[PDB]
RNA sequence: UACGGUGCUGAAGCAACAAAUGCCCUGCUUCCAGGAAAAGCCUCUAAGCAUCAGGUAACAUCAAAUCGUACCCCAAACCG
RNA sequence: CGAAGGUGUGCUGUGAGGCAUGCUGGAGGUAUCAGAAGUGCGAAUGCUGACAUAAGUAACGAUAAAGCGGGUGAAAAGCCCGCUCGCCGGAAGACCAAGGGUUCCUGUCCAACGUUAAUCGGGGCAGGGUGAGUCGACCCCUAAGGCGAGGCCGAAAGGCGUAGUCGAUGGGAAACAGGUUAAUAUUCCUGUACUUGGUGUUACUGCGAAGGGGGGACGGAGAAGGCUAUGUUGGCCGGGCG
RNA sequence: AGGACCGAACCGACUAAUGUUGAAAAAUUAGCGGAUGACUUGUGGCUGGGGGUGAAAGGCCAAUCAAACCGGGAGAUAGCU
RNA sequence: UAAGGUGAUAUGAACCGUUAUAACCGGCGAUUUCCGAAUGGGGAAACCCAGUGUGUUUCGACACACUAUCAUUAACUGAAUCCAUAGGUUAAUGAGGCGAACCGGGGGAACUGAAACAUCUAAGUACCCCGAGGAAAAGAAAUCAACCGAGAUUCCCCCAGUAGCGGCGAGCGAACGGGGAGCAGCCCAGAGCCUGAAUCAGUGUGUGUGUUAGUGGAAGCGUCUGGAAAGGCGCGCGAUACAGGGUGACAGCCCCGUACACAAAAAUGCACAUGCUGUGAGCUCGAUGAGUAGGGCGGGACACGUGGUAUCCUGUCUGAAUAUGGGGGGACCAUCCUCCAAGGCUAAAUACUCCUGACUGACCGAUAGUGAACCAGUACCGUGAGGGAAAGGCGAAAAGAAC
């Protein structure tokens, strides 16, 4: 499946 | 029917006994035959006290093919092919080449 | 089922068409009614689920004929 | 063993019938299972014999 | 009678096996593999007729086949019935 | 935690068993396909 | 005792006090939100049977089939 | 008297290649000129398999905890026995239902499974083991709900529903204390019981429904009294004189 | 008497640290809320995919949800990589 | 048919057979648990429980047989209601479920194409459903033609990507006529006489011919290399047989076959020939398919999108003429010509292959070829529908390694 950090929004969204 | 059959005396045509005569011991539905004193293989068999067997190497005869033997004519003294004729409602085998019923 | 016991009329599918000719499936289904019919020839009423026309046939051919049919054909009734 | 009893009488046969079971078959199982019966082929026939028994009798009466 | 003589092929084998069998010999009763459809009463009869002994009462239980061996696929044994028969008194065999 | 499979044979048979399968035109087509496929367990029953 | 166990024998076996969330209690008191069904059981007769058959009791006797019964079960035996 | 394939070597062509031959291999291969295409791979986070790497690194799953002696054994921190020590004790003890389905017991083996060793195991192999009128299912009875002769409805498939018929999570007859197996036991054994039908005997009698009525038959909270389990002490009994 | 009070079982999931190739695809430890009620629980039943259910978050409908899963149309179409 | 057999992994045990009751092959029988349309009721498929009949020199309880539903027919019964119906019991028949495609019928998508999207397309496709046959359907002009003529239906090649249709876009797309395959025509709408006379099906027999086991079937030796000859070399021989497989390396002559010639106790497909059942033939004189044709409204079919749109079908409301009559000839009218609707049947040329037999391939050769060369729809995954693998080769011979 996918690692938790990839699914998680705060770490992943990082630069909008 | 079958050309080479059970209690027959035959002469080998091919390979390692080529030319060795012998009597057919039995004939196996693989299309093979076991013939006495023709093919000898030294099997290694463990000695058994219960069966009172000495053990060590023993000599026996392996199954050769039916097509590797042909039955010995003994009137010509050579190998000979077999046919089937009818005599008095009996399907008998006969030697080819002198046409003699076996 | 919505089948006319006299004519065998049953619902048939066709289309709607708008002024822009948009096709939308639809059904035309028959003008059924179910009606107490006097036979006299059996001193009894029989309710046939019948179409108008089914009636107009019964008017013309006359009941008993129509009842020969149905029975000829096996219709319960 | 077939026509040997094609002609052996419907009533008479039901006798050997039992005699196959009544004796051979039951005694054989017991004796066998208990490690006696050295000649197993007796189990093959007997069973096959009863089959013959019942083939006639069925074909003699009614069929 | 009640059970045809034919159908007294319900007795299938003695279960002379384990002290369970023999230590429950030495204190009445004998035990046996017996049919599958056999009806306690039906198997008492067999033991009366054949074996010609007396029988107080018979208990039954079903043994379930052990499943075993094999690599991918698997093999199972047959189920079968146990006897435990309990003879009245002048006890013999 | 409590997971999704909570086994129970009564429910199993009632929901997926032979007879249940048999009680509906489509349930029957279920079997038909499995037979044509040559399946060894039509419906996981006793 | 083959050191895991296994046999044999065998005393007293009363009283006082305390005491449940168990039982009496499907009770009792009270309240509103007003608290399954059907059979077994008891009784009533209809058609029907009236010496019969049935019904009740005592004693005697016979029947009670079949299928489950190992083991884990807050877990190393189940869902993970 | 050694085909294809594999592995070297020499030569040759501008190249894709070709020829020769040693070794391996052990049975097929095909010039030439034509003919036909599953005709050429390094990449597509391509597909399948095999094998690297990080690396003999992290880790070996509750910080309830181990020490020693003696057995067995090729080998004992881990198995067996013993003496200490420590941990749970409304459980980390005990009986089940559900679910599993031989994991139970006994011999035997240790390759693989066990996050180590393993003589040990819920692991391999073989044999054994589940005993019922009374426990439970089946069974009678129904709830929810399901199915549903006819029937009403629906283009077909089908939908709903009456009579019914199914469906327990609830109602319905009856066995207890003790013993015994390596392994079951309210089932086996000893003692002592009970339930409902059939049949018979003997008395005495209106019996009789898929029907009527009764009963079964029912909520929440609260309050004590009476009582048992159960405990404590004394007495009693056996043993002790540290 | 009570959607009454303090507080175990039981039901919850406010804070923190740990864990994040976990012991664990959502738990551990210490604290925390409810705990005779709109409580909590075993068994069994009914509701089906533009449909269900929803003390309402687009929540949940088998680790899947702004339209479940399986098979099919099917080699959808891809002016893009 | 037979000298050897008791299926395979698979030895072993105990057997069976050799001149005909070993085995093996074929025809026809017999037995044929339980579940499953499941059919006595129930049910969590392979289980629980019955009513009624039978059954016991040990006539209890168990075992067996039968009892579903619907249809048709008959019989007997029989309400409100007396008649009569509905209702109810029994009985005889038939149905039911499964199955690859081809076939007819009831329903019927969207992706997509139009470089967007509604009309249009994809397409009457996919899919669901019902039904049937060996084929299905269609079919004996109310058809075309164009003043000359043709003469049922079906299929093939043309006509032609033409004429046309068409947001006249994308696309869709005939017919006339011609060449071919195969050709076949009959009943009802009815009574009289004569009567079972043609014919069709169902069926028994016969015969022939195919089928389901079978039989015979030619001719090679020497030597060299080698573990082994079928290979090389030599010399013979058969060929209506040089198809193919096997055998220790490549065999016309070792084996099994092949060409060729033969064979059926039994059961069957197909033809004829008849028997039995059911059925009608024949002549005279009649009859000639109305809620239909047409029309109005709404749709659908025709290549044809309503268009100037003939023609066909009908949900809806209507509604003729009847041989001096009526349909069609692509709006429509006249004339001409041509056909007879509103009842049916009908073989062949055409379609298809779950399966049987034989034969073939410039088809694959274990990541290929079926998912499956192998005990594969398996192991495994999933509540389920459902998904779904990997895995072939010792040798000529096990001689599979005693000690
Ligand atoms: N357990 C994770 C949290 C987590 C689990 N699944 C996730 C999916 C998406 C984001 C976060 C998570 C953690 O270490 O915090
Ligand atoms: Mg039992
Ligand atoms: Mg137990
Ligand atoms: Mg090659
Ligand atoms: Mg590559
Ligand atoms: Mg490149
Ligand atoms: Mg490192
Ligand atoms: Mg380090
Ligand atoms: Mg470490
Ligand atoms: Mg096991
Ligand atoms: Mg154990
Ligand atoms: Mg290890
Ligand atoms: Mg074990
Ligand atoms: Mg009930
Ligand atoms: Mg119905
Ligand atoms: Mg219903
Ligand atoms: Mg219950
Ligand atoms: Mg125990
Ligand atoms: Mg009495
Ligand atoms: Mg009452
Ligand atoms: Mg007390
Ligand atoms: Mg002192
Ligand atoms: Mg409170
Ligand atoms: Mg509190
Ligand atoms: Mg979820
Ligand atoms: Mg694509
Ligand atoms: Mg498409
Ligand atoms: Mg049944
Ligand atoms: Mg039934
Ligand atoms: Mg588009
Ligand atoms: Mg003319
Ligand atoms: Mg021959
Ligand atoms: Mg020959
Ligand atoms: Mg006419
Ligand atoms: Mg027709
Ligand atoms: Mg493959
Ligand atoms: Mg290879």
């Amino acid at each position: 499946t996918s690692k938790w950090f990839n699914i998680d929004n705060k770490i992943v969204d990082h630069r909008p | 029917a079958a050309k080479i059959r059970r209690d027959d005396e035959v002469i080998v045509l091919t390979g390692k006994d080529k030319g060795k005569r012998g009597k057919v011991k039995n004939v196996l539905s693989s299309g093979k035959v076991i013939v006495e004193g023709i093919n000898l293989v030294k099997k290694h068999q463990k000695p058994v006290p219960a069966l009172n067997q000495p053990g060590g190497i023993v000599e026996k005869e392996a199954a050769i093919q039916v097509s590797n033997v042909a039955i010995f004519n003994a009137a010509t003294g050579k190998a000979d092919r077999v046919g089937f004729r009818f005599e008095d409602g009996k399907k008998v085998r006969f030697f080819k080449s002198n046409s003699e019923t076996i | 089922s919505r089948v006319c016991q006299v004519t065998g009329k049953r619902p048939v599918t066709g289309n709607n068409r708008s002024h822009a000719l948009n096709a939308t499936k639809r059904r035309f289904l028959p003008n059924l009614h179910s009606h107490r019919f006097w036979v006299e020839s059996e001193k009894r009423f029989v309710t046939l689920r019948v179409s108008a026309k089914g009636m107009r046939v019964i008017d013309k051919k006359g009941i008993d004929t129509v009842l020969a049919e149905l029975r000829a054909r096996g219709e319960k009734y | 063993m077939k026509a040997k009893e094609l002609r052996e009488k419907s009533v008479e046969e039901l006798n050997t019938e039992l005699l196959n079971l009544l004796r051979e078959q039951f005694n054989l199982r017991m004796q066998a299972a208990s490690g006696q019966l050295q000649q197993s082929h007796l189990l093959k026939q007997v069973r096959r014999d009863v089959a013959r028994v019942k083939t006639l009798l069925n074909e003699k009466a009614g069929a | 009678m009640i059970r045809e003589e034919r159908l007294l092929k319900v007795l299938r084998a003695p279960h002379v096996s384990e002290k369970a069998s023999t230590a429950m010999e030495k204190s009445n009763t004998i035990v046996l593999k017996v049919a599958k459809d056999a009806t306690k009463a039906e198997i008492k009869a067999a033991v009366q007729k054949l074996f010609e002994v007396e029988v107080e009462v018979v208990n039954t239980l079903v043994v379930k086949g052990k499943v075993k061996r094999h690599g991918q696929r698997i093999g199972r044994r047959s189920d079968w019935k146990k006897a435990y028969v309990t003879l009245k008194e002048g006890q013999n065999l | 935690m409590k997971r999704t499979f909570q086994p129970s044979v009564l429910k199993r048979n009632r929901s997926h068993g032979f007879r249940a399968r048999m009680a509906t035109k489509n349930g029957r087509q279920v079997l038909a396909r499995r037979r044509a496929k040559g399946r060894a367990r039509l419906t996981v029953s006793k």
